[PDB]
């Protein structure tokens, strides 16, 4: 604690992942506190920056002509702050597609408006980002159960549309979470729940899968693991810090020029899996990027 | 023969004492950058703030066509450097000012050409 204040945020410690806990209500000590952001900086710009600052510390395949898709990109201000950061963070020439349920203005290469379930793409993707949050989640009516809707879409999209070696970051909260998505984290070389230092007073975290392996290396119970996450958040107060926002010197994503290779699922071996896990390899087709959004007529 | 002129519309709205367009996206950067007007990555220097291009484009923000046969937008997808003193109205600035072709800086701000 407070040593972390100089970090972009705090990741859920491995020991907490290995527990088996019962889901309790999340009560944060720092609830109501606010970090002091630089003059004129939006919370969501600060938030996305720290997320990227953390992602810089992981092993991410960063191929030429990288493909990145961003769900829940629009704000109530009608702009896309998070997309702008991703744009800044990603290597120039990276294809960035973003989407939201509501209309917004974006700096992305292409933007799709509508429910995420209406979104289809031909090709696969190197990096997937989701800030999607259901405003109705704020209703505490029932108990806390695994959630569906866009969460169901994301799990499917990951399995079908994510390249091997690819990585994801999916925003969750106490009440906005899904069990299969946790289970799906075991299909990655590594995974964590990351909490930004600026938003540390919130149950918000990003589920980060690292280097998608397409098959489970680890078996995970989604209900148990989410209970583990809440337990971690409950017993570990995080000090709100805007500190890391002030050094942007090393911020840009280093371009690894990671290799891209098209293989059948039978050609994949422990030597290949090794390369994937180290973020030295991407497996997908190199074709052009084609997306679409289904429109209902009535 | 009719086309709406938004450029004039906003300028007069401003001159009328109207509140400038807000929620332009300001980027975190080093402020050691080259200071050029429109760039691929935030280039702001000590005197500048860097913004996301699309949020500073009047035509983008107002959901209207862009003024050119191609309808091309030279802001969106890029970043724009606004002098810190003018940063309360980035849209107004980009509208009223002009980028020097040879040195790539703002004409009247940082252009020695
Ligand atoms: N349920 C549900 C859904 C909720 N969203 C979007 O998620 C966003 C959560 S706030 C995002 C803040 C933004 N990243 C920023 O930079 O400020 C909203 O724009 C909402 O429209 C959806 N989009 C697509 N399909 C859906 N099913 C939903
Ligand atoms: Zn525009
Ligand atoms: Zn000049």
């Amino acid at each position: 604690m407070s040593s972390q204040a100089w970090q972009p945020g705090v990741a859920m410690p491995n020991l907490y992942k290995m527990q088996r806990m019962l889901l309790e209500k999340c009560d944060l000590q720092n609830y109501g506190d606010s970090a002091t952001l630089p003059k004129g900086i939006m919370m969501n710009v600060a938030k996305y920056t720290q997320l990227c600052q953390y992602l810089n510390t992981l092993t991410l395949a960063v191929p030429y002509n990288m493909r990145v898709i961003h769900f829940g990109a629009g704000s109530d201000k009608g702009v896309a702050p998070g997309t702008a950061v991703l744009r800044q963070w990603l290597p120039t020439g990276t294809l960035l597609v973003d989407s939201d349920l509501n209309d917004f203005v974006s700096d992305a290469d292409s933007t799709l408006i509508g429910d995420c379930a209406t979104v289809h793409t031909a090709n696969k993707w190197d990096l997937i980002i989701s800030d999607m949050y259901d405003p109705k989640t704020k209703n505490v009516t029932k108990e806390n159960d695994s959630k569906e809707g866009f969460f169901t879409y994301i799990c499917g999209f990951i399995q079908q549309k994510l390249a091997l070696g690819g990585s994801v970051a999916i925003k969750i909260t106490e009440h906005s979470w899904n069990a299969d998505l946790y289970k799906l984290m075991g299909h990655f070389a590594w995974w964590t729940a990351f909490v930004t230092n600026v938003n540390a007073s919130s149950s918000e975290a990003f589920l980060i899968g690292c280097n998608y392996l397409g098959k489970p290396r680890e078996q995970i119970d989604g209900y148990v693991m989410h209970a583990n996450y809440i337990f971690w958040r409950n017993t570990n107060p995080i000090q709100l810090s805007s500190y890391s926002l002030f050094d942007m010197s090393k911020f840009p994503l280093k371009l690894r020029g990671t290799a891209v290779m098209s293989l059948k699922e039978g050609q994949i071996n422990d030597m290949i899996l090794s390369l994937l896990s180290k973020g030295r390899l991407i497996i997908r087709e190199n074709n052009r990027v084609v997306i679409s959004s289904d429109v209902l007529v009535n | 023969a009719f086309a709406v002129d938004a450029a004039k519309a906003y300028k007069d709205y401003l001159a009328s004492g109207g509140q400038p367009i807000t929620n332009c996206v300001k980027m975190l950067c080093t402020h050691t950058g080259t200071g050029q007007a429109i760039t691929v990555t935030p280039e702001a220097n000590m005197d500048q703030e860097s913004f996301g291009g699309a949020s500073c484009c009047l035509y983008c923000r107002c959901h209207i066509d862009h003024p050119n046969p191609k309808g091309f937008c030279d802001l969106k997808g890029k970043y724009v450097q606004i002098p810190t003193t003018c940063a309360n109205d980035p849209v107004g600035f980009t509208l009223k000012n002009t980028v020097c072709t040879v040195c790539g800086m703002w004409k009247g701000y940082g252009c020695s050409c």
